[PDB]
């Protein structure tokens, strides 16, 4: 699944990702962490809020 | 541990 990111949101540790309104995010997966997703952006894999973001369906 | 930031 992709998701589309709708709020920017800035990384605090260098498994976030920083993500900017209207990107989307490749591959994404739901994680342990309850709140968050781990997916792809520009080539790199990393972790971001799920409110920040919506499913593509 | 890591919080939910938010909107």
């Amino acid at each position: 699944v992709d998701y589309i990111v709708e709020y920017d949101y800035d990384a605090v540790h260098d498994d976030e990702l920083t993500i900017r309104v209207g990107e989307i995010i490749r591959n994404v997966k739901k994680l342990q962490e309850e709140g968050w997703l781990e997916g792809e952006l520009n080539g790199r894999r990393g972790m971001f809020p799920d409110n920040f973001v919506k499913e593509i369906k | 541990p890591l919080p939910r930031p938010r909107v």
